C-alpha cells in the first residue's frame, strides 16, 4: 500500500492523487485549493465535500467500497496520543 | 396501429390526442409490442435480459445488427468494469467466438 | 522570525503566503498589492474589504488566524 499525505492538495500531482481506492479526508484550509480538489473524488459528490473547510480536529470523511453511502465519522481520541517536541517562548523567558 | 392481425409502434412524435379524450393505464400486452423486433429477425435473436421498472418484459436483440459495427463497453474503475467485462463478453459472446477481441 | 513591513511585497515569491499567521489592510488602491494580498486572503470576508473606499482617517481592519472572526481595528 501506498499512502499521500500532504496539506496541499491543489499542488500536488494528479496521478499521486489518484492512487487511492479508499478515503480518509480531514480538514483542508484554503478556499482555493478547492478549485484542483474538485477532481480528488472518485466514488462521492458535491454535498459533503462542501463541509470539509468547517471539519473540526479528530473528525473525517471516509468513502470508498467498504461503505454503502458516505457518512461523517468522529474518530475516538486516542489512548494514548502523540507528543510535542517543540517549545514555547514563555519557557524560555522565565530564566 | 393495427396492420394485419396483430399490431405495430412507430416513432413519431408529432401527433396528439384531442380535448376531453380519457387516459387508460398500458397493460402488459401492450409493453410487449413497445419492446419487439419487427416480426423477421425472430428466429436469429437473442436474449439478454428482462426491462428494470416492471421486470415482466424481455428483451431481444438482433445477430446482424450488434456485431456488424463498433461496440463499446462503458464503465468506472472501483465500479466493476473487469467484472461488468467479464460478465457481458461471458454471456454475449459464447455461441459465435468467431469474432475478435484484440 | 520575519516580520517584514513593506509596501511592494510582489517581489516575494507568493508560496510563503501560506505560514503567515496574521493578515493587515490600510488603505491599498495600487493593483498589484491589493491584488498580491487578496491572492492569499482568507475566504468568507467580502463587505468589509470592498468597503475600505469610504474609511474615515486612521481607520482600518486586522484580523488573521489570531482572530477567530473578522475586526474592524482602529489601534488606540
Ligand atoms: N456473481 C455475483 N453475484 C453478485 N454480485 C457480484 C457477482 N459478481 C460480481 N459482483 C459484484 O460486482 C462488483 C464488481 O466491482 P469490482 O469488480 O470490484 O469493480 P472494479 O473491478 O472496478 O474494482 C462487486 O462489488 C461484486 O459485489
Ligand atoms: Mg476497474
Amino acid at each position: 500500500s501506498l499512502i499521500v499525505s500532504t496539506q496541499r492538495p491543489s499542488e500536488l500531482s494528479p496521478t499521486v492523487l489518484a492512487m487511492c481506492s479508499n478515503w480518509f479526508s480531514l480538514r483542508l484550509t484554503n478556499e482555493r485549493d478547492l478549485q484542483a480538489l474538485r477532481y480528488a473524488m472518485e466514488s462521492g459528490n458535491e454535498q459533503i465535500l462542501k463541509q470539509i473547510s468547517g471539519l473540526p480536529r479528530g473528525d473525517a470523511v471516509a468513502f470508498g467500497s467498504a461503505f454503502n453511502l458516505p457518512v461523517r465519522i468522529s474518530i475516538n481520541q486516542a489512548r494514548p496520543g502523540p507528543k510535542s517536541s517543540d517549545a514555547v517562548f514563555s519557557e524560555e523567558w522565565a530564566n | 396501429k393495427r396492420e394485419l392481425n396483430g399490431y405495430v409502434f412507430i416513432s413519431e412524435d408529432w401527433r396528439l390526442p384531442a380535448l376531453g379524450s380519457s387516459a387508460v393505464p398500458l397493460t402488459s400486452d401492450f409493453l410487449n409490442i413497445i419492446y419487439s423486433i419487427d416480426k423477421e429477425e425472430l428466429p436469429k435473436a437473442v436474449e439478454l435480459g428482462v426491462d428494470s421498472r416492471t421486470k415482466t418484459v424481455k428483451i431481444f436483440a438482433s445477430v446482424d445488427k450488434l456485431l456488424s459495427r463498433h461496440l463499446a463497453v462503458l464503465g468506472s474503475t472501483g465500479y466493476g468494469k473487469s467484472n461488468f467485462n467479464a460478465l457481458l463478453t461471458r454471456k454475449v459472446s459464447e455461441k459465435y467466438p468467431n469474432s475478435r477481441i484484440v
